[PDB]
């Protein structure tokens, strides 16, 4: 069988050896096409470094697809990858780190897919948590970080269509594209009454927001804050501003390790290529250049997407949504305990919530 | 020896680069520049979006620009790569000529101002016309895309904060026969029709409307600028009224005003304490410019009364306020100016309006 190039790009320290091992199911591609995998190390995660690295790869070698993992909390990495994906029409999987942090409104032409939960799924996991503990009275805080509308909408849709006595008291929209010298954000947060607050924003934004919220007495006992995966981010990095008792939905590498993720990435791209080749007797030619994409564009498309989203491997459904998220991730509910360590306190699995505690111990 | 503060620009031609240079040199003469002195750094547009992003890093951000002016090239090449790359560091981008409403969306373009208004702000002029000519019942037809819906949202906000929209009809962009949509409008009593649509979509509307005899006496048609440009003009019904943004395509005029505004803002910025320099280059740099959000606020709240393009302020989306429009009326198949919107007020000139039919 013919070989397709797949770059695996790794930012920050990782066991390359352990990674190359999990892919020894390389004897486990019996498809129309076999992966030629190339581990590539990257040091930097600015836009230039990321663009030039991937474009250099694409020019030196024929790359059908990119598997990308990093060890940062930089959600902009996903945005950069979607952009590159759409411009070059190359499959990119963001499987770990900033690269997997929710990127809402991916480009029409994007072939960028992320491990981890959609926004709407996390919204619903939050309401399920709140329902378990009969916390029916709550407020929402977001920034303008993309997705915040989908988050608020999904909450609102859910609660207005149920007979549970939900009370959404207040929705705050914080503008952190301007400086906060007039104490605007303090003044907005001072409005908050509810004993539950849902917060949608980035990890960096949450760091400032919590600092302010502390100053006006909103983080102690009596207030429980609940945040999505990207706010917890890398759970070994805990800002001092984060309040103990913070709850988060998480997909940071708990049971689904990087080696297994890289292997599933390679499988997804390889299976998709085989499926397309089987049906159409071609696959898309790898772009030889980033820098010629304007010419070459009537000759390219995102055809491979239809297949990229519908892969099963070793009898596991690795489907993506059309919005570019994992379909059925096993989510982990985590709590920031008194030692400022994140602690497993429940699972979301088979669209069902199983929580460790029936009553919350003090935090 | 003053501190040198670089301003960046991505512009259409070398001529416009030279105009940028000279505007910055004038700003330095005008202002007191013992402490702070501006330096122009510029390129022209790259042929694709990835090259363009790379050049923003290599040519502009390497020079530690505090802001970047961007023109819309008149050749598929948008400000967007420049907004993205600068926005990554919270370096403000000033759009000079881009009119698309999507650049008003803070979630996508989180440090973007412009000295021209988005197409959707043409609703502000429609509203004043509706009061002036006492059109108290209108039908609004818009394309079901972002631009169309932005026009709707803007007009509805003005109407819901007098005249009323008796109905709103949306249609799918690229639909060629629109008889079903327009028959729906024909059924209604109101006969003032307002349209938001791209060139080609306006063309399709005009054609279908003609075949349904909806372009003659009794009807008023009120549109913006795209809908009397290019092919849209070619099939537009006589008596139509539309708009042209005065100086809207004059890159040179907007370079002048933008530089004046940015120079004023930079001197104001450096009155304050604890101003930091932007990052030098992209490589290895992933933190935001800590002073970026403050400089954005100072720009947002800048006023420049004596601009080439009129009175320059920005609204809460960073969009130009007090923009001036020609009010155009298609008579005997010539676009004729029948007035202006001077930024806050309608001024009818001594040319008579001719309506559909009469
Ligand atoms: C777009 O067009 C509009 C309307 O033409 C302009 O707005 C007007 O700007 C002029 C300045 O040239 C203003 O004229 C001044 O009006 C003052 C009184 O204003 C009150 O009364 C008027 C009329 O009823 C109201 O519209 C207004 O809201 C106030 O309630 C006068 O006191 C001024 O006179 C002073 O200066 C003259 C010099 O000629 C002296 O002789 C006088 O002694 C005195 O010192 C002056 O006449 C006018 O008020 C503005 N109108 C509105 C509605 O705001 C915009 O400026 C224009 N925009 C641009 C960009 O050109
Ligand atoms: C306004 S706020 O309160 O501060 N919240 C907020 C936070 C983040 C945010 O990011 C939105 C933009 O990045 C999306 N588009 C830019 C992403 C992008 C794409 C390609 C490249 Cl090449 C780069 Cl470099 C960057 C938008 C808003
Ligand atoms: C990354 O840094 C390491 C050591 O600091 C170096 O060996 C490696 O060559 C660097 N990678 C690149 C792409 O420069
Ligand atoms: C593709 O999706 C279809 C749904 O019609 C289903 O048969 C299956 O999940 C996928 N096919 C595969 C994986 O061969
Ligand atoms: C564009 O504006 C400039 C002012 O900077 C002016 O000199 C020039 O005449 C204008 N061009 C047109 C076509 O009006
Ligand atoms: C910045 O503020 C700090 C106070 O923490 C002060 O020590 C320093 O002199 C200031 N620098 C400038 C340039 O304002
Ligand atoms: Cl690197
Ligand atoms: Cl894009
Ligand atoms: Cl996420
Ligand atoms: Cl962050
Ligand atoms: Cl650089
Ligand atoms: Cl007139
Ligand atoms: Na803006």
């Amino acid at each position: 069988p013919p070989s397709i190039g797949i770059a695996v790009i790794l930012v920050g320290t990782s066991d390359e050896v352990a990674i190359k091992d999990a892919h020894e199911k390389d004897d486990f591609h019996h498809l129309s096409v076999v992966p030629r995998v190339e581990l590539v190390a990257m040091n930097e995660t600015d836009p230039k470094s990321i663009i030039t690295r991937i474009c250099d790869l694409m020019s030196d070698r024929k790359i059908q697809g990119v598997v990308f993992a990093d060890d940062t909390d930089q959600e902009a990495i996903a945005q950069i990858l979607d952009f590159i994906s759409a411009q070059t029409l190359t499959p990119i999987l963001g499987i770990h780190g900033g690269s997997s942090m929710i990127m809402a409104d991916k480009d029409e032409s994007s072939m960028f897919f992320q491990f981890g939960p959609s926004i709407e799924q996390q919204a619903s996991v939050m309401l399920n948590i709140m329902e378990e503990y009969d916390w029916y009275i709550f407020s929402i805080v977001t920034t303008y970080f993309p997705g915040y509308q989908d988050f608020v909408n999904k909450i609102r849709s859910t609660i207005e269509n149920s007979f549970v006595g939900w009370e959404l008291e207040e929705v705050l929209l914080l503008d952190m594209s301007l400086d906060d010298g007039d104490s605007k954000i303090q003044n907005q947060l001072k409005k908050l009454q509810s004993p539950i607050i849902l917060l949608y924003c980035t990890k960096e934004e949450a760091t400032y927001i919590f600092e302010v919220a502390n100053s006006v007495g909103l983080t102690g006992y009596g207030y429980t804050w609940i945040v999505p995966s990207l706010v917890a981010g890398d759970t070994d990095t805990v800002p001092s501003e984060f309040p103990t008792g913070l709850i988060s939905v998480s997909y940071d590498e708990w049971d689904y390790g990087l080696p297994a993720r890289v292997r599933d990435g390679i499988a997804i791209i390889t299976t998709a290529a085989s499926d397309m080749l089987s049906e159409h007797s071609f696959i898309p030619e790898p772009k030889s250049s980033c820098y010629n994409t304007h010419e070459k564009r009537i000759y390219q498309s995102n055809m491979l997407n239809r297949y990229l989203i519908n892969v099963t491997f070793e009898g596991r459904d690795l489907s993506f949504s059309e919005d570019g998220y994992q379909m059925h991730p096993k989510l982990v509910i985590i709590l920031l305990n008194k030692e400022r360590k994140w602690e497993r306190v429940g699972k979301w699995k088979d669209k069902s919530l199983q929580m460790k505690y029936y009553v919350w111990p003090r935090m | 020896d003053p501190k040198i503060v670089n301003i960046g620009a991505v512009l259409s031609t070398k001529k416009h680069e030279q105009i940028f240079r000279e505007a910055v040199n004038q700003a330095n003469k005008r202002h007191f520049t013992r402490k702070i002195q501006l330096q122009a750094t510029s390129v022209t547009h790259r042929p694709n979006a990835i090259q363009m992003a790379l050049s923003v890093c290599e040519d502009l951000i390497s020079s530690q620009v505090y802001a970047i002016l961007v023109s819309h090239p008149p050749a598929h090449l948008t400000p967007t790569p420049i907004s993205y790359t600068a926005g990554f560091y919270r370096i403000p981008v000033i759009g000079l000529t881009t009119r698309m409403s999507i650049y008003s969306d803070k979630s996508i373009h989180l440090s973007f101002l412009r000295t021209v208004p988005p197409y959707s702000h043409q609703a502000l002029v429609w509203f004043e016309m509706m009061r002036l000519f006492n059109w108290n019942h209108v039908i609004l037809i818009v394309s079901d895309d972002h631009e169309g819906r932005a026009a709707q949202k803007k007009l509805e906000t003005l109407l819901e904060g007098g005249p009323k929209a008796d109905k709103v009809l949306q249609f799918e962009p690229g639909t060629k026969n629109l008889t079903a949509l327009l028959l729906e409008a024909k059924e209604l009593e109101a006969r003032v029709i307002i349209l938001s649509a791209s060139e080609d979509d306006a063309t399709a509307v005009y054609k279908s409307a003609a075949m349904l005899d909806m372009t003659g006496a009794g009807y008023v048609w009120l549109v913006g600028e795209r809908e009397i440009s290019g092919s849209a003009l070619r099939y537009a019904p006589d008596g139509i009224i539309g708009l042209q943004l005065i100086n809207g395509k004059n890159e040179s005029a907007h370079i002048s005003d933008a530089v004046a505004v940015v120079a004023q803002a930079i001197h104001e910025l450096f009155e304050m304490e604890n101003i930091t320099d932007p990052p030098r280059g992209c490589v290895g740099n992933t933190n935001i410019w800590k002073t970026g959000p403050l400089f954005k606020r100072v720009l947002m709240s800048s006023k420049y009364p004596d601009g080439v393009t009129g009175r320059i302020e920005f609204n809460e989306d960073g969009d130009r306020k007090f923009a001036q429009y020609s009010i155009m009326n298609l008579q005997n198949r010539k676009l004729v100016q029948v007035g202006i919107f001077n930024g806050s007020y309608i001024i009818q000139n001594d040319r008579k309006i001719i309506w559909p039919g009469g």
